[PDB]
């Protein structure tokens, strides 16, 4: 019976994370741009403001489908 | 002033870019009818 | 003497204030106003001090 | 057992400690000190040890070397020097 | 493991603040709380911590409580505001480590596989640090000690941050070389001749205290092994250090000779310079 | 006591107990406190006390206050000005005003009102012939209550300075010592 | 409003599974039904418990939810001998430390091993609890102090004294059915 | 992201972000200056301008 | 019904928490609420502060989570003594300290909730022990502007308040605002503990290993001797010059101290040991 | 206190700076310097810095907030 408790727990961390995750896009400095490249212990992003940033955290979404 | 370059179903999620700074994924303002928002024409967005 | 030295060191505190920009005065009009063009950004109109 | 002074021990000391002749003391001290576990000094003019460092075992009895014999009592000298310097320099000490 | 432990000042401030907060009743004599940190390396780096409710009863030092619900809730809140943080151990006051500690540590062992205990002192006297870090371990001793189990001490330090000494140190600070060799040497000799003397005489009493109260005069190889390495030097008789004659004497003599030569040079130069700043400048009658 | 304000209370108690005497122990303790104590308020209270306890010998007060006149701490200078004003009472040493004048131009507004009040207290009852400088400060007072760019808090002392200088229709007077030598408790309490 | 701290047993004696399929299961369903009754009485009543097996560490707090009670009730692994005095003192300190001190106080005990013969110690320990007017009932399942009767007077010494009175249930001989064991605690505290 | 324009000192070095501005920064804990010869990609935090993970 | 030159006491724990939290999320413009305490209109104190959770909204009023604050307050009541939330702090990394429209709206909301709702502004602009860029602001309603802004009844404290004066950007947005005097809360036990911390931890005062010292000293003294020998030319010329209507070099206190300490090390060398 | 002031002044320049090109000198303790961002600022120079080295264009680091020559 503890199984449903964990799965009901899932309607817990996801809701808060979604709210924050759905702000960067909306926010003006989003600077949606092209990822310069990918690495491993990570992302390298050329923001649409012509700036190259290095992100240690490759990103919230899993890195497998981050095509250079 | 900004130029719209795309739109998406469900949440509109426009990909408008203002002049040349950067593409912004911005939702429509609360007080606008969704019909007016379209693709490839001038519109107005506030900074914050 | 060394109170004076301390006072001078204290007055070196003015370094905290950020420096002023540099702009070539395109044209100065009456009524204490001048239009100037700072290098980084386009021109504008400013009011003059009393010095 | 005994550092400094008697730490320097005549070859005959090693002879007695190794039931070997005095000349055998001279001939054998090499291998005897060979060991490969204790590093230090030894003075083959008289085979005087005054060795630097060793790996000692338990200390006999209630740590004879532990009390004033070697340690502790020197704390008195340390305190004496400390008080002397303190009194001498009190003015600058502030 | 956990060779070094570094405690940020925030931790000490929080601990003392909570101690004063609970000061309403002094019966506790302890501040048991959950202490958080990071494994930046094999060295732990402590950070923000907090105090959870507890009890330290003298009745066999076995009435102890760490509300699991409160612990979990505080954990969650802290992680939500600081993901990088996570539990690293627990801390308590009452410098004399109450015998309950072992049991409590076991609880922490569950929350963290290697949870360290840090004992902090509300009132610092001198030397060392108000903190003391202990880790609970279990093993079988080579010597033959039954259960070979006891808390092991682990070194400690203090952390670093930005713009904190302004809170206090602005009131007083003497960062300079005027006291170097004026006060530094004095405090050094004082601390040595006090603490080292105290430890040595404590062991002196212990030589028979091992029989009366302490463990055993021939006990804990670390004890007498460390004593022997201390007496790596004879400490008596020739001592083979300051009686080395041509080895130590001559070295000290050359060093002091050079130091005194430069001393004379600086003295002469100071004399001339101060004379010129003198009469040359002071002998102005000005009619 | 650890509390700075308790230390200020102690300094005031020292002043009041040793009122009208040159007890060297009191002067030494007070000067050491003023030199050392970090809390500027304690230093200011200490220098005020110093001014208080040495009024029977005004000639010497300016000598000690002189060094305080030029210090890094504005509060030290302000308290020094007040101490000079209280010590000299109403008699014009001709050096009190001499030191105040340059002190009457300090950048800090706090010092500004301190100097104004001190000068007003000193010059009370005086005359042009008796003190040639009385006019200047008078005029000075007017200007500081006339210019607008001056700090309002700075000018706040100027009006009181005028009032004190001309207080009571040029009849009332401040004096802590009775003609018979008995010290005037009311004057001490008021100051 | 009631808050309870129970003292279950998990000992090598509890390693036996005699009562019903497992004496441990007998304790489990007893605790389950008493918790259900408590919840029915008042939804915010708090339940917690610990095992007195070689230790009396509170298994967790006094939460006002049954699901936690049953979930934790699992994972017993009975290997440690009982320690009644430590268990009861820990339960008392939990009750006092409980934020909801207004909640009515109670303590249960699912002991299943021989207890300390000395009755003076227990009498002294629990007559103080009586002075601070605490309610405690003790339940014995399995191989306990054989059909304890000396505790009966002690029961009046801790709960009762021409007052409330908390019944004590020893181990019935042979197999014991849960329902019979639990008809008593509900019938009398 | 920026490049190590030059090794001003064993403690501080001159670097330039891709955006163009040039600053002087320093190793954080151990950035292995032996391998950070003039010209070495490094990412700096935009709160203290400190040298972090280096990747060519 | 009248303002004055009031004061806010900040506990050392409070300022340390504020600065560390600010430095934690400098790019994100973090924010939070304090747990302050009332004593009188003239003075108000703050002891504890918690971090409201990161939110993409920013410093918006909605960023306050009632369940989070309720839970934190309940827990604190359980352990230790909490106090009602005085106001909010945030880090404005742009330049110094000031406020914006959203900030004033939030402050107005809190002022509706309570009396002071003091606002706190911090920034990454910091010095090792010489910035304390923190500041405290409070808004003024536009209804009583006919009445005096801040009725003052004390010269010393008003002048001390003015001594900080107002910042460039502060005047740029000083209106609807009036900064309130801040001061570090009295600190003795914490002060003493920190003072003990410095000697052994924040600077080299272990006092047992406190005493190169004979290896590189020769070389340092060589450098300084050569340098002083060189510098001796300038005083030579200066003296050579006549009345005519860079001799000051010092460089001697350093040698004095260094080599006198080295010589004193003989005290350790010959007595303290052996 | 004098020593404290001296060490504070020395520290003033230790904080990470921003490179840039000095343009020219107006008067002692003041000058005009151009940053790598291209803007030209009117700033001050500490008494410690020594003139002949300042006079040539060369390169110089500025305080990231005060922009003062260091």
């Amino acid at each position: 019976v503890l199984r449903v408790t964990h799965e009901l727990q899932a309607m817990k961390d996801k809701i808060k994370e979604n709210s924050e995750k759905i702000k960067v896009n909306k926010t003006l400095p989003y600077l949606v741009s092209n990822v310069i490249e990918l690495l491993d212990v990570c992302a390298v992003i050329k923001t649409s403001t012509r700036q190259t940033y290095f992100l240690p955290v490759i990103g919230l979404v899993d890195a497998e489908k981050l095509k250079p | 002033c900004t130029k719209i370059i795309n739109a998406d179903s469900e949440d509109p999620k426009y990909i408008i870019n203002v002049k040349q700074f950067a593409k912004f994924v911005v939702d429509l303002s609360d007080q606008v009818a969704p019909t007016d928002i379209e693709e490839g024409m001038r519109v107005g967005v506030d900074r914050n | 003497l060394n109170a004076k030295v301390r006072l001078l060191r204290e007055e070196l505190q003015l370094l905290q204030e950020q420096g002023s920009y540099v702009g070539e005065v395109v044209r100065a009009m009456d009524k204490k106003k001048v239009l100037v063009k700072v290098h980084p950004e386009g021109k504008f109109v400013v009011d003059v001090d009393k010095n | 057992t005994r550092p400094a002074n008697h730490r320097q021990l005549t070859f005959e000391e090693i002879a007695k400690s190794a039931k070997i002749t005095v000349n055998e003391v001279e001939l054998l001290v090499m291998k005897a000190l060979s060991v490969g576990l204790v590093k230090g000094s030894i003075d083959e003019v008289d085979k005087r040890v005054h060795m630097t460092w060793v790996q000692p075992r338990v200390l006999d009895l209630q740590q004879i070397k532990g009390m004033k014999d070697r340690l502790e009592f020197w704390c008195t000298d340390v305190k004496s020097m400390e008080m002397l310097v303190e009194h001498q320099a009190h003015d600058i000490l502030t | 493991a956990v060779q070094k432990v570094v405690v940020h000042p925030l931790v000490l401030l929080s601990v003392v603040d909570h101690f004063n907060r609970i000061g309403k009743v002094g019966n506790q004599k302890r501040v048991v709380g959950v202490l958080l940190g990071s494994w930046q390396k094999k060295v732990l780096d402590v950070s923000n911590s907090f105090a959870v409710p507890f009890d330290e009863d003298d009745k066999d030092d076995s009435v102890w409580f760490l509300d699991h619900d409160y612990l979990e809730n505080m954990y969650g809140m802290f992680k939500k505001v600081n993901a990088r943080e996570r539990i690293v151990g627990w801390y308590h006051t009452g410098p004399k480590l109450h015998k309950n500690d072992i049991a409590i540590n076991e609880l922490m062992k569950r929350y963290c596989p290697n949870s360290v205990l840090v004992i902090i002192d509300v009132k610092p006297k001198d030397l060392g640090l108000p903190t003391e870090a202990y880790i609970s371990v279990e093993e079988v001793h080579d010597d033959g000690t039954p259960t070979s189990k006891t808390f092991e001490h682990v070194t400690s330090e203090i952390g670093a941050e930005e713009a904190e000494e302004v809170g206090v140190e602005h009131l007083l600070r003497d960062i300079k070389d005027t006291t170097v060799g004026t006060l530094s040497q004095r405090i050094t000799n004082q601390v040595h001749g006090l603490k080292g003397l105290n430890s040595k005489l404590l062991d002196i009493r212990s030589y028979l205290e091992k029989v009366a109260t302490g463990k055993l005069p021939i006990n804990h190889q670390i004890i007498y092994q460390l004593q022997d390495v201390f007496n790596l030097l004879p400490d008596v008789s020739l001592q083979e250090f300051v009686k080395a004659f041509y080895l130590k004497t001559n070295d000290q003599m050359v060093v002091v000779y050079l130091a005194s030569l430069i001393r004379s040079v600086v003295a002469l130069h100071n004399l001339i310079n101060n004379k010129i700043a003198n009469r040359d400048a002071e002998k102005k009658e000005g009619q | 006591d650890k509390d700075p304000i308790l230390r200020r209370s102690g300094m005031y108690t020292v002043a009041m107990a040793y009122c009208g005497s040159g007890n060297n122990k009191a002067i030494r303790r007070l000067l050491h406190v003023a030199v050392s104590d970090v809390n500027d308020d304690v230093r200011r209270a200490a220098v005020e006390s110093l001014g208080f306890i040495l009024f029977r010998t005004p000639e010497q007060c300016p000598s000690v206050v002189s060094l305080l006149s030029e210090s890094y701490n504005p509060h030290v200078r302000y308290g020094a000005a007040m101490a000079l004003g209280i010590c000299c009472a109403g008699t014009g040493n001709k050096e009190a005003i001499n030191l105040l004048e340059p002190m009457t131009n300090d950048p800090v507004n706090y010092v500004r009102q301190g100097a104004l009040i001190a000068s007003a207290l000193i010059m009370i009852q005086q005359t042009e012939i008796t003190c040639p400088k009385v006019n200047q400060f008078r005029q000075l007072y007017s200007k500081v209550i006339n210019d607008k760019h001056d700090d309002v808090m700075a000018k706040f002392g100027a009006i009181l300075a005028q009032g004190i200088l001309d207080a009571g229709g040029h009849n009332v007077t401040i004096s802590l010592q009775s003609r018979t030598g008995h010290t005037h408790m009311p004057s001490v309490v008021g100051v | 409003l009631e808050s309870t701290m129970v003292c279950v047993d998990n000992s090598e004696y509890m390693r036996n599974g005699d009562f019903l399929p497992t004496r441990l299961q007998a304790q489990q369903d007893a605790v389950n039904i008493v918790c259900h009754s408590k919840t029915r009485s008042n939804p915010e009543n708090n339940v917690g418990l610990i095992t007195l097996a070689n230790d009396c560490e509170v298994l967790t707090t006094l939460t006002p939810d049954t699901g936690r009670i049953l979930s934790k009730l699992h994972t017993v692994q009975p290997k440690g001998k009982i320690t009644f005095c430590t268990g009861i003192r820990v339960a008392h300190l939990a009750l006092k430390h409980r934020q909801g001190k207004n909640h009515k106080m109670r303590i249960i005990a699912f002991v299943g091993s021989p207890v300390e013969d000395n009755e003076k110690d227990l009498v002294k320990l629990a007559k103080r609890l009586k002075k601070e007017k605490v309610n405690v009932d003790i339940i014995n399942f399995g191989e306990e102090e054989v059909n304890t009767e000396k505790l009966t007077a002690f029961v009046n010494t801790l709960n009762g004294k021409d007052g409330t009175g908390s019944h004590l249930v020893t181990v019935p001989p042979g197999p014991s059915l849960a329902d019979a064991l639990i008809s008593s605690p509900i019938l009398a505290g | 992201v920026g490049e190590v324009l030059k090794q001003l000192t064993e403690e501080k070095f001159i670097v330039k972000a891709t955006n163009g501005p040039r600053y002087v920064v320093g190793c954080r804990r151990q950035l292995d200056k032996s391998k950070l010869k003039p010209g070495t990609r490094v990412a700096l935090d935009m709160t203290t301008l400190t040298i972090m993970r280096y990747l060519p | 019904a009248v303002d004055t030159a009031e004061q806010v006491y900040i506990s050392s724990l409070a300022l340390l928490k504020m600065l560390k939290h600010g430095r934690a999320g400098v790019p994100m413009e973090v924010m939070g609420l304090m747990l302050g305490e009332f004593v009188d209109d003239y003075t108000v104190r703050v002891i504890d502060v918690f971090a409201m959770p990161q939110s993409g909204t920013g410093v918006s009023v909605e960023a306050v989570d009632p369940v989070f604050q309720a839970k934190m307050l309940d827990m604190l009541k359980q352990t230790g003594r909490p106090e009602m939330v005085v106001g909010w702090y945030h880090s404005h990394p742009g330049f110094g300290c000031w406020l914006s429209g959203v900030d004033i709206n939030t402050q107005q909301s809190f002022e509706a909730l309570s009396e002071r709702a003091v606002a706190v502004v911090v920034d990454p602009i910091q010095s090792v022990k010489g910035k304390v860029v923190i500041d405290a602001f409070r808004l003024i309603n536009a209804n009583m502007m006919v009445l005096g802004h801040e009725p003052r009844q004390t010269t010393s404290n008003l002048g001390h308040l003015n001594k900080p004066s107002i910042q460039a950007l502060i005047h740029g947005l000083n209106r609807h605002y009036y900064s309130i005097t801040i001061n570090y809360r009295k600190n003795e036990l914490e002060q003493k503990m920190l003072l003990n911390l410095h000697k052994k931890s924040w600077m080299e005062g272990l006092t047992l290993q406190d005493y190169v010292v004979k290896e590189m000293l020769e070389l340092a003294k060589n450098y300084n001797k050569a340098v002083e020998e060189e510098d001796k030319m300038t005083p030579e010329q200066l003296a050579i010059k006549n009345v005519g209507k860079r001799h000051l070099e010092e460089h001697v206190d350093v040698l004095m101290t260094s080599n006198i300490v080295q010589c004193l090390a003989a005290m350790l060398d010959t007595v303290v040991f052996k | 206190e004098f020593l404290h002031a001296q060490e504070e002044v020395k520290r003033i320049q230790s904080i990470p700076l921003v490179i840039g090109q000095f343009l020219e000198a107006v008067d002692q303790n003041t000058a005009i310097v151009g940053s790598t961002t291209g803007s030209n600022y009117y700033v001050r120079i500490l008494s410690t810095i020594d003139r002949e080295l300042l006079k040539p264009n060369a390169s110089v680091a500025l305080h990231k907030h005060s922009n003062a020559l260091v």
